[PDB]
């Protein structure tokens, strides 16, 4: 049994451009747990990238969130690029603050 | 507390 | 009102890398207090929530020994597996295991459960009843056979009725303002304009606890199709988000209902889109 | 010119029948100077340990602890030794020695056909019963060991039996009785109740 990861790229607070904010890529529903997660600003990775503890939910499948401090401007593009054995080639969610 | 769990293994 | 401890656990075999990694973790309805890692510098459970914190030194000792001994015993099952399945050791293979009791208002137990998966897939399972087992396939059945053989279930019912009660309403009193408290979701509807003649609304909900929330969309009385609800996302302090969109037409921006369900929105909600 | 040296010798103290968390000694003796000692065991958790040699009284010896007896320490051991270590020559291995863990499951019930004094020259079958679906059991006379060990069957009252043909009733003895699964050979439940098989004349 193997699933594909659901993938939600969202903000913890309303994103007001120029306001510290925090980054969430929330990773879900998916078997095995080897998860390669990636929280990208302008193409460039970014490191100081935290995640939480390994949990699963009823159905074993396991979920993870990624955060990591940042604050929105008008043109700076932000993504979550996903890799797991499920996926042909790594997934890449951009984000949207209406989102 | 956690279960002090079973020595049997499966 | 049913509030329930949970403690789950995942081991993961690393054939190239030796020792098997393992992730347990515990949960009081939502909210994680603890967490024991294999791959730590000095492995150890650890406080994941400020009310533990206060716990003295027998706790942490005693429990970490728990998990640690927990660790060797999937190591030596995930082995195991490999034979009952025809595997080689090249391969890598999971094995989850979630134990943990519900307590309703009643004070005591409501329902006591030891589920364990291999590889994703069901394998053995504890009974309602917290005397009997039920196996996934024929190779599960085995373990069953010999876990009725050494009366496991009567040491998983001594700590299910017993001290995952005691030990729950111990947490829920110690940190009862962090884990008894409902906080009502912020709600308000977003208008997306897709094309001259389609826009879509977006039912939002944010910075509720518990997780559990209904939000679905309403035309002059229940399209659940059509809605793109979307998964409960944590946002990061101990709250979460969720948000439903529908498309409408140009005109008829109304008429077009939101419902919102919680436990700390007591009475419940109607709204729509307010230009 | 030595060759491959002879094997040594391996025994269990107190023996291979040992209880959940008890500690073994595996020792590995032989009158050749084995500087080096490795003892192995094969299955499904395969491991080598490495102790070096003690000389007393021209023999050779090691004392392995195997440590609190789990399920993964269950299994047959070999042993070898060695003079050398800059690789190590190592010798022909010793005679395995089954190593089982004893206590993991419910004991089983002991009982005797015709019965528990019987008379001389009759034919005695011994019954290992249990409501526990253990697919094999193993029976051993007090001292004269050799476990016999024969597979079981699902009765109508629910039990899982083996029966044990024993032969003309000669001296009797005290008898133990374990049960175990197919695929776990080496793991053993608690010992049966010791069943005591006396014997008298036959009348005349
Ligand atoms: C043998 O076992 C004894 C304990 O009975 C221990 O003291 C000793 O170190 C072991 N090894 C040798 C070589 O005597
Ligand atoms: C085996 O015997 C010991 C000692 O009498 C006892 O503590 C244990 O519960 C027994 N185990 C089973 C499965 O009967």
């Amino acid at each position: 049994i193997q699933r594909t990861p659901k993938i939600q790229v969202y903000s913890r607070h309303p994103a007001e451009n120029g306001k510290s904010n925090f980054l969430n890529c929330y990773v879900s529903g998916f078997h095995p747990s080897d998860i390669e997660v990636d929280l990208l600003k302008n193409g460039e990775r970014i490191e100081k990238v935290e995640h939480s503890d390994l949990s699963f939910s009823k159905d074993w499948s396991f979920y993870l969130l990624y955060y990591t401090e940042f604050t929105p401007t008008e043109k700076d593009e932000y993504a979550c690029r996903v890799n797991h054995v499920t996926l042909s080639q790594p997934k890449i969610v951009k984000w949207d603050r209406d989102m | 507390n956690r279960f002090a769990g079973f020595g049997i293994g499966l | 009102g049913s509030h329930s401890m949970r403690y789950f656990h995942t081991s993961v075999s690393r054939p190239g890398r030796g020792e098997p990694r393992f992730i347990t973790v515990g949960y009081v309805d939502d909210t994680q207090f603890v967490r024991f890692d294999s791959d730590a510098a000095s492995p150890r459970e650890e406080p994941r929530a400020p009310w533990i914190e206060q716990e003295g030194p027998e706790y942490w000792d005693r429990n970490t020994q728990i998990c640690k001994a927990k660790a060797q015993t999937d190591r030596v099952g995930l082995r195991n597996l490999r034979g009952y399945y025809n595997q080689s050791e090249d391969g890598s293979h999971t094995w989850q295991t979630m134990y943990g009791c519900d307590m309703g208002p009643d004070g005591r137990l409501l329902r006591g459960y030891n589920q364990f998966a291999y590889d994703g897939k069901d394998y053995i399972a504890l009974n309602e009843d917290l005397r009997s087992w039920t196996a996934a396939d024929t190779a599960a059945q085995i373990t069953q056979r010999k876990w009725e053989a050494a009366r496991v279930a009567e040491q998983l019912r001594a700590y299910l009725e017993g001290e995952c009660v005691e030990w729950l309403r111990r947490h829920l009193e110690n940190g009862k303002e962090t884990l008894q408290r409902a906080d009502p979701p912020k709600t308000h509807v977003t208008h997306h304009p897709i094309s001259d003649h389609e826009a879509t609304l977006r039912c939002w909900a944010l910075g509720f606890y518990p997780a559990e929330i209904t939000l679905t969309w309403q035309r002059d009385g229940d399209q659940t199709q059509d809605t793109e609800l979307v998964e409960t996302r944590p946002a990061g302090d101990g709250t979460f988000q969720k948000w439903a969109a529908v498309v409408v037409p140009s005109g008829q921006e109304q008429r077009y209902t939101c419902h919102v369900q919680h436990e700390g929105l007591q009475e419940p909600l109607t709204l729509r889109w307010k230009p | 010119h030595e060759g491959v040296h002879r094997k040594p010798s391996l025994l269990a103290h107190p023996g291979r029948l040992v209880k959940s968390e008890e500690t073994v000694i595996l020792q590995c003796w032989s009158d050749v100077r084995f500087e080096h000692f490795l003892l192995h065991r094969e299955g499904k958790f395969k491991d080598t340990l490495h102790l070096i040699g003690e000389h007393h009284d021209g023999v050779s010896k090691a004392n392995f602890s195997i440590g609190p007896m789990m399920q993964d320490l269950a299994g047959t051991y070999r042993c070898y030794g060695s003079v050398t270590h800059s690789p190590y020559q190592l010798s022909a291995p010793s005679d395995p020695l089954d190593i089982v863990i004893t206590g993991l499951y419910e004991k089983p019930s002991l009982s005797a056909q015709p019965g528990p004094t019987v008379l001389a020259g009759e034919s005695v079958t011994l019954s290992c019963s249990s409501r526990s679906s253990y697919d094999m059991y193993h029976l051993s006379r007090e001292g004269e060991a050799h476990e016999c060990r024969f597979s079981a069957g699902p009765k109508v009252n629910g039990t899982f039996q083996a029966d044990f043909p024993l032969g003309p009733a000669t001296h009797g003895g005290t008898y133990r009785c374990f049960g175990s699964f197919r695929d776990s050979p080496y793991e053993w439940s608690n010992s049966s109740d010791p069943l005591l098989v006396s014997v008298i004349g036959n009348p005349s």
